[PDB]
């Protein structure tokens, strides 16, 4: 079968800036008969199904915005971004449309440079409906904060706790670029109401001193 | 216009 | 206002049928073949096929002959995937798209349909707000969130105010810590707006089919 080979596989750029990516196919893509170069390429952003960006090569998909150049023939192509913008972070595929079976690449995925950032941090303490049925989660939102390297010690009457909690990251946002984290520690009732003083306490790039959130039993 | 022929054939 | 509808999310055991339905309304349904597109979490496109939509014939790519059949009921412009003998790697988003006018590209997409394969049965999750212990001084800015614990299978779709509160939301992934899922979402809106004005987190998990409306008052 014909194989399609997308590099780089993936690359992190700063906005306006400009992007290349090459797919390379294994037999040529390209007929005399139409004098077309049956080779397309598809955008999908996180979460979203694939979106048609070019096909024969060099032409737009309507409505497509100007930022986006298709580029190539035969075996060799190229996909470019004048200037990217924030909504351009996704994973760009190409395939092969000449011949069964109608293969994609590998894809390269395209990531944002942006300013170091401080996460806005949040802490929350169980809901009742929750301390009610007996279980207690404590969560704590990092939010909005770049780069995504990020570290979170919980504090129970000072003392750090690292078991029963779990963690989790979002994707780089499409729109201020940034990464954010949310923090669950999941106890009982009477463990989470035989102690008064809880903190999520937070350390980035950005500050050599943590971000410390707490709360108290009112 | 097909659309159900796809490719280059 | 060409659309392709697929259906919902589905779960199923190892060795089950499943079939998945692909509604296309806005052009004439004859003139346009149907692909299938499979995407395991995390991994790249994989072409599985085509079915010509005025013959019926199916052609399968080599990894999807014997397990997989496409169909059609051309009186409903219904495309379906049936795939049989279920395992552990047909967990995977599923998308139908059609073929371009060019024939040369997919030229629209549906949303895609999340096949997950475990033995584990259908729990429906419990949802809890997510209020600060403290009123806001002066950050001028709340940030407010909802989590929905103990949740089987996935997906999720987390929204705040029916859609119209979309910009400052982070929804998390999910993370399976026992056998159920846990997920948690943040909003962030002017103190000038909350509590004044009503936010409202909608969980929606179809498998149990539980949506709920919460309010996070206090």
């Amino acid at each position: 079968d014909i194989v399609m080979t997308q590099s780089p596989s993936s690359l992190t750029v700063t906005a306006g800036e400009k992007v290349s990516m090459s797919c390379k196919s294994s037999q040529s893509l390209f007929t005399s008969g139409k004098q077309k170069n049956y080779l397309t390429w598809y955008q999908q952003k996180p979460g979203q199904p694939p979106k048609l960006l070019i096909y024969w090569a060099s032409t737009r998909n309507s409505g497509l915005p100007d930022r986006f150049t298709g580029s190539g023939s035969g075996t060799d192509f190229t996909l470019t971004i004048s200037s990217v913008q924030a909504e351009d972070l996704a994973v760009y595929y190409c395939q092969n449309d000449y011949s069964y079976p109608f293969t994609f690449g590998s894809g390269t995925k395209l990531e944002i440079k942006r300013a170091d950032a401080a996460p806005t941090v949040s802490i929350f303490p169980p809901s009742s409906e929750q301390l009610t049925s007996g279980g207690a989660s404590v969560v704590c939102f990092l939010n909005n904060f770049y780069p995504k390297d990020i570290n979170v010690k919980w504090k129970i009457d000072g003392s750090e706790r690292q078991n029963g909690v779990l963690n989790s990251w979002t994707d780089q946002d499409s729109k201020d670029s940034t990464y954010s984290m949310s923090s669950t520690l999941t106890l009982t009732k009477d463990e989470y109401e035989r102690h008064n003083s809880y903190t999520c306490e937070a350390t980035h790039k950005t500050s050599t001193s943590p971000i410390v959130k707490s709360f108290n039993r009112n | 216009g097909a659309g159900n022929q796809p490719g280059a054939n | 206002q060409i659309q392709l509808v697929q259906s919902g999310p589905e779960l199923k055991k190892p060795g089950e049928t499943v079939k998945i339905s692909c509604k296309a309304s806005g052009y004439t349904f004859t003139n346009y073949g149907m692909n299938w597109v499979k995407q395991a979490p995390g991994k790249g496109l994989k072409w599985m096929g085509w079915i010509n939509s005025n013959t019926g014939e199916p052609t399968y790519a080599e990894e999807f002959k014997g397990r997989f059949a496409f169909s059609l009921e051309t009186s409903a412009s219904t495309a379906y995937l049936q795939i049989n003998n279920l395992k552990n790697e047909d967990t995977a988003t599923y998308f139908c798209a059609r073929w371009a006018n060019c024939g040369c590209a997919m030229d629209y997409w549906g949303q895609g349909t999340t096949v997950t394969v475990s033995s584990a049965k259908t729990t429906p999750p419990s949802v809890y707000p997510l209020a600060p212990g403290s009123a806001a001084q002066t950050n001028s800015m709340v940030t407010l969130g909802c989590l929905v614990k103990g949740y089987f299978p996935e997906p999720v779709t987390v929204t705040w105010n029916s859609g119209s509160l979309s910009s400052g939301v982070h929804t998390f992934p999910a993370v399976l810590q026992s056998d159920l899922y846990t997920l948690s979402s943040s909003v962030t809106v002017p103190s000038s707006t909350w509590p004044s004005e009503t936010v409202t987190c909608n969980v929606a998990h179809p498998a149990s089919s539980t949506k709920v409306d919460k309010k996070i008052v206090p």
